[PDB]
RNA sequence: CGACUCUUAGCGGUGGAUCACUCGGCUCGUGCGUCGAUGAAGAACGCAGCUAGCUGCGAGAAUUAAUGUGAAUUGCAGGUUGAUCAUCGACACUUCGAACGCACUUGCGGCCCCGGGUUCCUCCCGGGGCUACGCCUGUCUGAGCGUCGCU
RNA sequence: UGGUAGUAGCAAAUAUUCAAACGAGAACUUUGAAGGCCGAAGUGGAGAAGGGUUCCAUGUGAACAGCAGUUGAACAUGGG
RNA sequence: GCUAAAUACCGGCACGAGACCGAUAGUCAACAAGUACCGUAAGGGAAAGUUGAAAAGAACUUUGAAGAGAGAGUUCAAGA
RNA sequence: CGCGACCUCAGAUCAGACGUGGCGACCCGCUGAAUUUAAGCAUAUUAGUCAGCGGAGGAAAAGAAACUAACCAGGAUUCCCUCAGUAACGGCGAGUGAACAGGGAAGAGCCCAGCGCCGAAUCCCCGCCCCGCGGCGGGGCGCGGGAAAUGUGGCGUACGGA
């Protein structure tokens, strides 16, 4: 009965999708997340797996308030100026 | 007809706010016709009654915010959102007259023995 | 040979830059030979296209000295589309058929505002370059 | 489960309107290579996780 | 195994050298910059020798 | 909010509320029915609001 | 003759090998070399007339204002005193997230000020602004059979 | 991509028959009749966990439901 | 206790180039790719480019319910 | 008993500020193996390397001798060639392995504590007025508040200084 027959008492599921990370491993009971580790104020990062680095970095996302930042490093970050109206 | 930004800055806040809400209500009723299934005119125009209002709540948004930076111009302590938001670091960074500051030393320093522009002859 | 180090002269960029350009260079990208008559009266010599200049067509099956006027511009193909170069479908309706504005001549511009000062800052950077030359 | 949570059922609802077909205007585009929506989903198939 | 004749040779490459190489295809680069901001500096002093 | 709603249908066309009962529906959106008072018809409110 | 099997050729079925194309990679080099509590990276959810993915965007939601340019976008409808694109310095930018009233079900609060009730008389509802830890300077309130001076 | 090979097999839990309807087409859908089974610790009626639109109606029969299907927990439209 | 310069750079922005690779190659990824998909989780992780100059994407007739054929027509070419 | 100071420690949704986290190629500090080699293997080797933790910058670190030398002496730090696969370390086995001088790139020097001398001659904050303010500063008026004598500022630091 260590097979098939045991694989059918899958129905209580042990992660849950996290708060921060968006992936499905925020364990339960150790109300800890396995991804990125939510409690812990530092995000979960080792160098021993480039490939899981890279799959969630500065680049990947939206970055939505850094890619404006890098078009006004190029105007040296202008602040109340306008164009003169015509 | 084509409502644009020119003619709505010298406009009040109240008749741009008595403008706004009959922006809003029309847009309503075009939803509403959207719903039931009309003619692709009110389709069309959704678009252009959103965009109007959008227009309509960035000018009184200027306007706002031009007002209080105007009033607080001269004040020493001012909102964090009038503040200039520059980069973190920049911020952080001393400004032009303390970095200028030059102690009495190196002040005389450059008073006794200053850099002097001198030539060799070959 | 060009000597500008911050001008590209590799094939896929050069390609990537013409196949992705926005729609305010595909109009100048898009530009048509004026005639010899356009070019002697007012010294220039291409224009970008438009969409009511009459124009004739030089190369292609639909060449000839027949004049049209230009109905629309469609940019996203590099096509323009004329007032009777067309064909019919197999329904019998009739489409018009995709002519690339290098193989078209300007006959008579529509001139406007702010054509006539485009046509006299080209004609007066001509101007002083020949004069320039010598 | 009939107890579904706030989060779990908007996170359903997602994926349902994300599971209905490509409209038949799309696929009349120029630069279009969509032939059909390959990333559709199946309640017996994909069990979408969770 | 060594061959019938020849030296006896202990090379250092038993570390992991190939993390760690230089390479100076960036020599002559190098040498323009260098030269550039010397020149750079020589009309910056314009009456003083370049030298220092 | 129901009391939210209930305000706001009332603002918006001048018509008293009963009862408010919303929930949301597997697509996202909340749909809410909104019983009105007894003095006023469903029929001529939906006729003047432009759903028929 | 016939049927079947084997060899070759023609043609017809797979299957995408070779060849030619390449808006893609790899490497070298150059200049610059900037994130964040005024809320970063990331995640979630939404936003198109017809819209799933991608892309873009944030209740002003395939974008607002301004500048440059100057007659389009386009798969189908609809409507020069500036359409579309590019630039982008003004405005805005939902919910989690160092995430900050407590925990994370999005529940339970507290304080102050407004609008509905009242006509401040207390509830109740809606709206606006604060309530995270550590820590520097100053201010206030303090405590000590700590050191004191006077009665 | 071949020989195997149109082969192995499509044999756990007694069982189907008749007439009509739609339909182009019926051993398989629907109706009616008959004969049966589960036999109230059920092949019944309702929950928790789990799944997440599989629930309902119409249309299609391209692909799947190891035969076929006028049927579907299939596909497309709208609700709930 | 402070201090530029010459020095390092496989992260980032914008660039130029190559005796390199040419879709089983080259980054895992030339395409809706760290996407689909599997695992409870840490993580693992693909296949997949070529109509035509222009869709001009085959009007119309004929058998069949249709898939799909026979004519006809577009194209230099449907032996695209 | 009380009043008023000083000192140590609290509470503040007190006024004004700062740190939190992320990328992390390059850099700084710490921790830190086993594969492998030694034809086995324990010292060694892999190796101050991988892994792990902390902290930044546009570069970082270092840095102006408690130096190198023993010559007729040089003179901050850093990087290239060279010294050199050398001195040297090593079950003296496998193997490991610098530095000085020299030629170049660059080249820039300095500041406190202390000893002293000047009525704390110093500095911070809040109120008001003027000027420009999208790097909140300059001038003036406050018998305004505070820090500081348990030491601020000027002269002045090993090359002498007063
Ligand atoms: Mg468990
Ligand atoms: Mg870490
Ligand atoms: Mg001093
Ligand atoms: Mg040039
Ligand atoms: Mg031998
Ligand atoms: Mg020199
Ligand atoms: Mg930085
Ligand atoms: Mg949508
Ligand atoms: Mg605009
Ligand atoms: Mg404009
Ligand atoms: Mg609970
Ligand atoms: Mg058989
Ligand atoms: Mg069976
Ligand atoms: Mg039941
Ligand atoms: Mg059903
Ligand atoms: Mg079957
Ligand atoms: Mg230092
Ligand atoms: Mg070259
Ligand atoms: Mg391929
Ligand atoms: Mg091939
Ligand atoms: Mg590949
Ligand atoms: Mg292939
Ligand atoms: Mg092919
Ligand atoms: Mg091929
Ligand atoms: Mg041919
Ligand atoms: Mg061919
Ligand atoms: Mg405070
Ligand atoms: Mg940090
Ligand atoms: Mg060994
Ligand atoms: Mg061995
Ligand atoms: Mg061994
Ligand atoms: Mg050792
Ligand atoms: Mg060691
Ligand atoms: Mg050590
Ligand atoms: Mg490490
Ligand atoms: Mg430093
Ligand atoms: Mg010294
Ligand atoms: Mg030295
Ligand atoms: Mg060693
Ligand atoms: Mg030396
Ligand atoms: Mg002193
Ligand atoms: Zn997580």
């Amino acid at each position: 009965t260590k097979g098939t027959s045991s694989f059918g008492k899958r129905r209580n599921k042990t992660h849950t999708l996290c708060r921060r990370c968006g992936s499905k491993a925020y364990h339960l009971q150790k109300s800890t997340c396995g991804k990125c580790g939510y409690p812990a104020k530092r995000k979960r990062k080792y160098n021993w797996s480039a490939k899981a680095k890279r799959r969630n970095t500065t680049g990947t996302g939206r970055m939505r308030h850094l890619k404006i930042v890098y078009r006004r490093f190029r105007h040296g970050f202008r602040e109340g100026t306008t164009p003169k109206p015509k | 007809a084509k409502i644009k930004a020119r003619d709505l800055r010298g406009k009040k806040k109240e008749e741009l706010l008595k403008q706004l809400d009959d922006l809003k209500v029309e847009l309503s009723q075009l939803r509403v016709a959207k719903v039931t299934g009309g003619a692709a005119s009110k389709l069309s125009k959704i678009r252009v009654v959103r965009k109007s209002i959008a227009r309509v709540l960035t000018v009184i948004n200027q306007t706002q915010k031009e007002n209080l930076r105007k009033f607080y111009k001269g004040k020493k302590y001012k909102p964090l959102d009038l503040r200039p938001k520059k980069t973190r670091a920049m911020r952080r960074r001393l400004n032009k007259h303390e970095e200028s500051l030059k102690t009495k030393k190196q002040q005389r320093k450059e008073r006794l023995y200053p850099l002097r522009k001198y030539a060799v002859k070959a | 040979m060009k000597f500008n180090p911050f001008v590209t002269s590799d094939r896929s960029k050069n390609r990537k830059r013409h196949f992705n350009a926005p729609s305010h260079i595909r109009r100048k990208i898009m530009s048509s030979p004026l005639s010899k008559e356009l070019r002697q009266k007012y010294n220039v010599r291409s224009m970008p296209i438009r969409k009511d200049d009459e124009v004739q067509v030089v190369r292609g099956h639909y060449k000839g000295q027949q004049i049209g006027k230009v109905v629309q511009v469609y940019r996203k193909k590099y096509v323009i589309y004329i007032e009777r170069v067309q064909r019919e479908k197999a329904n019998g309706t009739t489409v018009h058929v995709g002519i690339h504005p290098s193989k078209v001549v300007i006959t008579r511009l529509k001139l406007d505002k702010d054509r006539k000062k485009i046509l006299e800052r080209k004609a007066k950077s001509r101007q002083v370059g020949k004069e320039k030359g010598k | 489960s009939s107890h579904k949570t706030f989060r779990i059922k908007r996170f359903l609802a997602k994926k349902q309107k994300q599971n209905r077909p490509i409209p038949q205007w799309i696929w009349m585009k120029t630069g279009n290579k969509i032939r059909y929506n390959s990333k559709r989903r199946h309640w017996r198939r994909t069990k979408l996780g969770l | 195994a060594p061959s019938r004749n020849g030296m006896i040779l202990k090379p250092h490459f038993h570390k992991d050298w190939q993390r760690r190489v230089a390479t100076w295809f960036n020599q002559p680069a190098r040498k323009i910059r260098r030269r550039k901001a010397r020149q750079a500096r020589a009309r910056r002093i314009a009456p003083r020798p370049a030298a220092g | 909010n129901k009391h939210q709603i209930k305000q706001a249908v009332k603002k918006l066309y001048d018509i008293d509320v009963a009862k408010v009962n919303t929930l949301i529906r597997p697509d996202g959106e909340k749909k809410a029915y909104v019983r009105l008072a007894p003095d006023y018809d469903a029929l001529d409110v939906a006729n003047k609001i432009g759903i028929i």
